[PDB]
């Protein structure tokens, strides 16, 4: 059980792990 | 144009430059002072100079009123 | 003085540098923020009037960083503040000559506090008061800046300026910031009057318009006798940060002038993080006034060469005649002479070209080096990723630092700061009554171990 | 919001602070005051200016 | 010549206009107060009880902390007049004299 | 040691203001922020 | 969270190896 | 709720949220 | 010409001095204190003020106070610049600007003569009189233009003004002059929408 | 009428308000918004034509 | 001669001006504010406005 | 009667003593081993002063 | 002693109260000061000198 | 020399407050401060000085 | 004659000297630099000239070659 | 330390040199791996910073 | 290396505080500049010596 938390930088007390924003989306269209 | 590396390395060998710049007025070696506060009484005469005896307390512009 | 000095108007005339956008080398070092043109002081000077005697009514702020956003509780408090007549330094002029010698503002009349409160139900704004009153939560404000800064000296014409920190625990130490400031323009903060600053012009020293940071060659930090502090083989060099390489053989400047490449990559990642995953210009909110990319200019020219051309005469400027019989001889004045064909500008065009070599710099001000004390020169938060090594570690390291600037005929100031962590934790528990303790972490100013 | 938001009572919005006592040396001026914020107003410290 | 006795000569004479020099206060006021300096230090305190609550160092220098600060808060582009807010901004092309 | 009890009680590092402060004052600070903001008085940490 | 597995390239100074399984 | 009650009302209920208590800027 | 009524070119606003507001001959709305001034609204005070004055013109500091609370709600935790998208191109802030000159006073300047137009001579021989044609006359020492620098600085009086166009002047109907929401606070008390009130 | 009448031009020469942001006062109050360096309305005009 | 190092008779006393202690690298020792200008001590105020 | 217009020159000429400081929080003697001589500020850690 | 003889909180040594009103007549010369005591701490008249 | 600047301190001497001690608080302080020459400097002549 | 000591102390006694050389070439005042490898004109002036406009990317003299 | 030495007429420099005590162990896990661990004792190339 | 001026002596060097765990002892002797290369860098065109 090793979440990759860890390597997030941290705002308080938890980690800053964003959203799911993991995106590649644009062509000219 | 030498005597501290005039040859070689210098500029500043010697030091630690680490004076930090001390803050207190009066750290300029040869600088004609500008003046007391709006006098423009040009003499601040310069700091390596006459200053044991202390500041002539010139009598105050007063010409109008205390006449 | 300084007018009744009449310049030759051939010095820079229509025909210097005819073709590149090169920077007039004399006035490289010649601070910039005295000009007719300096559209901020102008707008500034006109605000007043036009005349000699100016009536004039200011609303001076409040800008020290642990009261400049408290919330005062009600109780009842004394307000004190020192203020300053010295015309050289409250007012600005645009050749920076001496004001203490013209005219000063004379009188200081009925300064007087205002303040405003927002008118709140009684019902709510004693709960707040209540709550707020609270040891458990109470207002804390770190100084923007947070940042011992220490000015060292450096005498005229000096290259080399070493400086030291005597061993010392560096805690939650956020790295360095440096500049440097010509000493005839500087006041001596610590005095309640200093009657050797003759300058009226802009001061970068607390002002922050910074025009000589361009002349800084190399760095290196020495961590008591260590390796320098990023000396994990972590740079091109790395032993020591190049910043502008002179003439080199091997591919490391970068981006058509001197800057050389580490020196770059170590910059644009310190403001904004944009250097491994490739260089792009950063985005218009990221990158500030005083920010890096913003104020980085490259220049370069080429100039007649004089060791290949083998028929190159050097010939000073009272004697070359270019537009000669239609100006003046060496003054603004009644043009004098006869036409005759020009010999100055050495052609760099056409079927005629003389060989030339090339000569490129860079032209940054207005900001300040930085040297982000992390492991990867990432900022991946304030508190630095080294800082809280340094706490695990719990030792104490001696520092050692050294320079090369350009030399300078006259003596200036090395300007270095700490970036170090300046809280406050202001705490009213009853009524009229303000308790504040202090912490700057890495460079502590304190007394009192609690 | 209507119910709890601001007073009915009297208050004044902006208040002038006259010095309590003043000195004017050659190149100084010190100007000493007294905040009064009464009972029940909370001051921000931003609004003030001199 | 070396007079002004109205001479014969004197006629011929040129005057070129004296240089530009604008005076007014600095940015944001900076320099008005004592700020930083252990000396002439300001006083916030309680007056029931005069316990100061600035304690300032003789070192961090709040003024170039609060240009910096304001730059940072939107952008010193707009003249307030209020606060006397007006970046010193050099012109750009005399500074690097693109000669076109 | 990633925490010492001077960096916690000066807010270097450890819980941010949306924590340590009183729920009372948190569930204050977000109703009256459309005017008479306070979200700039508590500072949080951020350590890396 | 996939998994720990700490059984006992190398180094000389520790002999502990970690084991990832995703 | 007493403590709700200051909020402007866009619609039924109140406008509380996004929690934006900062003030962590400094130089970096 | 353009149509101030109904296309937004207002130009004028920056000629009043003071708007009072009496509901039904009652105490005033602006409030119980509100304001500096004791029962009105101030602007424009130019012919003289002790202590009240903005941004070195001759604003009022309530009104200036007032106005910045209407638009941006900029008015209790200090005052600054607004962001960009909340200041629009008929906004205050936008728009407003102060200015201040130094006419040379004629009270107390020992000789002083005031000398029309069409008697005023300067840069005589070299331009034209009193309209746009060829350029007649003969060169002569100057006399209109009275200095205000250098050694001779006859003595002057330092008048301000402000000008403020494309802006309406606003006064919210509001207890703190705020924008809490669309419907106003005290425009929904029970005192306001269940009784009819005068207005003056 | 306003064509053919003509106007001293000593009334506002190079020397009025000289390092002053003075408005001419005597200009101040008349319309703004007609002239030929009024950008919106000489682009309407030659958008039509010319 | 008259040696003042060994044997106690000083002369030159008078001549020193502000002496500065800063102790660790930044704190200075002779106060948190203890002195009329706290950062320093001050022997010979060579001209006084106060 | 016919004087002339003057200046005064104050200073001062101390012989024989060497300047002190004291090393105590109000600067009093109260005994040899002085005040900060043993809180662990100035005893358990190490500085260097300058 | 070590403990409670004195304080470490930032206490300025000597203060410089200066005058809330003053009058210059003919024939005398009246200042009035306001000087203030803080909590938590004692002065001692005779240190005291115009 | 005749014109001559002076800078001196004056003690207290009423033995009421001498040396009175006084806790805290606010209290005013003024005094009425002699300026008849005669009375104020003594002269070797025993002459009239006014 | 003068300086540090003219009568006194120290060829050097400011120091701590403890600048340790810092190695990089032109750490040296007022030397007449050597060529650029195998370009003798006594290119480098000094580390104290006209390094101002630094950067001087030089062509050398290869004439056949540019033929 | 102070080294007194004998007055050259041109710019030499000392060259002090201390002794360290620096080792390495080279370690070849497995084939193509090569690793080591310099360690300079007194005066270590490497701290908690780098 | 430590630089030494030209016709100078008594060359005072220091090591800021640090820890000497196994430190051996001291070696040293007298270079000259003009015969030193600044090996830092991959060419120093300012050494002029075969």
């Amino acid at each position: 059980d090793i979440n990759f938390a860890s390597l997030a930088p941290r705002h308080g007390t938890r980690p800053f792990m964003g959203t799911w924003n993991e995106i590649g989306t644009s062509q000219l269209n | 144009m030498n005597g501290t590396g005039g040859a070689f390395e210098g500029g500043l060998f010697s030091p630690y430059l680490t004076t930090r710049l001390p803050g207190w007025a009066g750290v300029r070696q040869n600088v004609m002072g500008s003046t007391v506060d709006g006098r423009p009484v040009l003499p601040a005469n310069s700091s390596t100079m006459t200053y044991a005896t202390v500041g002539n307390s010139s009598l105050d512009s007063t010409a109008a009123a205390a006449a | 003085y300084m007018n009744g000095r009449v310049v030759a108007p051939s010095l820079v005339d229509a025909y210097i540098n005819i073709g590149a956008r090169w920077s007039l080398d004399p006035m490289d070092n010649v601070n910039p923020f005295n000009h007719p043109r300096n559209a901020g002081l102008r707008y500034r000077s006109m605000l007043l009037g036009n005349g000699r005697y100016v009536p004039f009514h200011i609303q001076v702020p409040q800008k020290f960083f642990a009261i400049k956003n408290l919330l005062l509780l009600p109780g009842s408090y004394t307000y004190e503040w020192n203020f300053r007549k010295d015309v050289n330094m409250i007012l600005q002029s645009s050749l920076g000559n001496d004001l203490r010698v013209d005219g000063a503002s004379v009188r200081f009349d009925s300064v007087n506090l205002y303040a405003t409160f927002f008118p709140m139900a009684h019902n709510t704004a004693s709960t707040l008061e209540a709550m707020l009153r609270n040891d458990t939560h109470d207002q804390s404000f770190n100084d923007y800046l947070s940042a011992a800064n220490m000015l060292y000296p450096i005498p005229a014409k000096a290259t080399n300026v070493p400086i030291s920190i005597p061993s010392r625990n560096w805690a939650a130490f956020r790295g360095w910031s440096f500049t440097r400031l010509k000493t005839k323009e500087t006041p001596s903060l610590g005095s309640g009057f200093d009657p050797y600053f003759v300058y009226s012009g802009s001061i970068p020293y607390l002002d922050g318009t910074f025009y000589l940071n361009h002349t800084f060659k190399k760095v290196s930090i020495m961590f008591d006798s260590s390796v320098s502090w990023p000396g994990n083989d972590r740079l091109l060099t790395p032993n020591e940060f190049e910043i502008k390489r002179s003439v080199d053989g091997e591919g490391y400047n970068v981006a058509q002038c001197n800057m050389t490449k580490d020196w770059f990559l170590v910059q644009m990642l310190s403001h904004y993080n944009i250097g491994y995953q490739g260089f792009h210009v950063p985005e218009g909110y990221k990158d500030r006034m005083y920010s890096f990319f913003r104020n980085f200019q490259p220049m370069s020219r080429q100039v007649v060469d004089e060791i290949n051309y083998k028929d190159y005469k050097a010939v000073t400027l009272p004697f070359q005649h270019n537009n000669s019989g239609f100006t003046g001889y060496l003054a603004p004045t009644m043009r004098q002479g006869q036409p005759y064909p020009a010999n100055f500008p050495y052609p760099l065009i056409g079927q005629t070209a003389v060989p030339s070599v090339t000569q490129k710099k860079f032209l940054c001000d207005r900001v300040m080096w930085r040297i982000p004390f992390s492991s990867n020169f990432m900022s991946m938060g304030a508190l630095t990723d080294l800082g809280q090594n340094m706490l695990y570690a719990n030792s104490a390291h001696a520092l050692d630092m050294t320079f090369e600037v350009d030399p300078m005929d006259e003596p200036t100031l090395l300007y270095l700061l700490f970036e170090v962590f300046d809280v406050v934790r202001v705490h009213q528990p009853h009524r009229g009554v303000i308790e504040a303790v202090y912490l700057r972490t890495p460079f502590s100013a304190g007394n009192a171990t609690t | 919001p209507t119910h709890d938001v601001t007073t009915d009572r009297s208050q004044r919005l902006t208040l002038r602070f006259v010095p309590v006592d003043r000195e004017a040396t050659t190149y100084l001026y010190k100007a000493r005051f007294t905040l009064a914020v009464g009972d029940n107003r909370v001051l921000d410290m931003a609004s003030t200016y001199f | 010549g070396t007079s002004d006795n109205s001479s014969e000569i004197n006629l011929v004479q040129q005057s070129m206009p004296n240089r530009p020099n604008y005076i007014g206060f600095r940015d944001n006021f900076v320099g008005l107060m004592y700020y930083n300096s252990t000396g002439n230090m300001g006083v916030l305190a309680g007056q029931a009880s005069q316990l100061n609550a600035v304690v300032d160092l003789q070192d961090r220098n709040t003024e170039l902390s609060y240009q910096l600060l304001l730059d940072s808060l939107g952008d010193r582009t707009r003249y307030f007049s209020m606060w006397n807010s007006a970046v010193d901004s050099y012109d750009p092309d005399v500074r690097i004299i693109e000669n076109h | 040691p990633s925490m010492m009890p001077q960096w916690a009680y000066m807010h270097i590092a450890g819980q941010d203001a949306s924590e340590y402060l009183s729920p009372g004052l948190v569930q204050f600070a977000r109703a009256t922020d459309t005017y008479f903001s306070l979200g700039n008085k508590f500072r949080n940490p951020t350590v890396a | 969270s996939s998994i720990g597995l700490r059984p006992d390239g190398r180094s000389s100074f520790t002999p502990n190896q970690a084991y990832l399984t995703l």
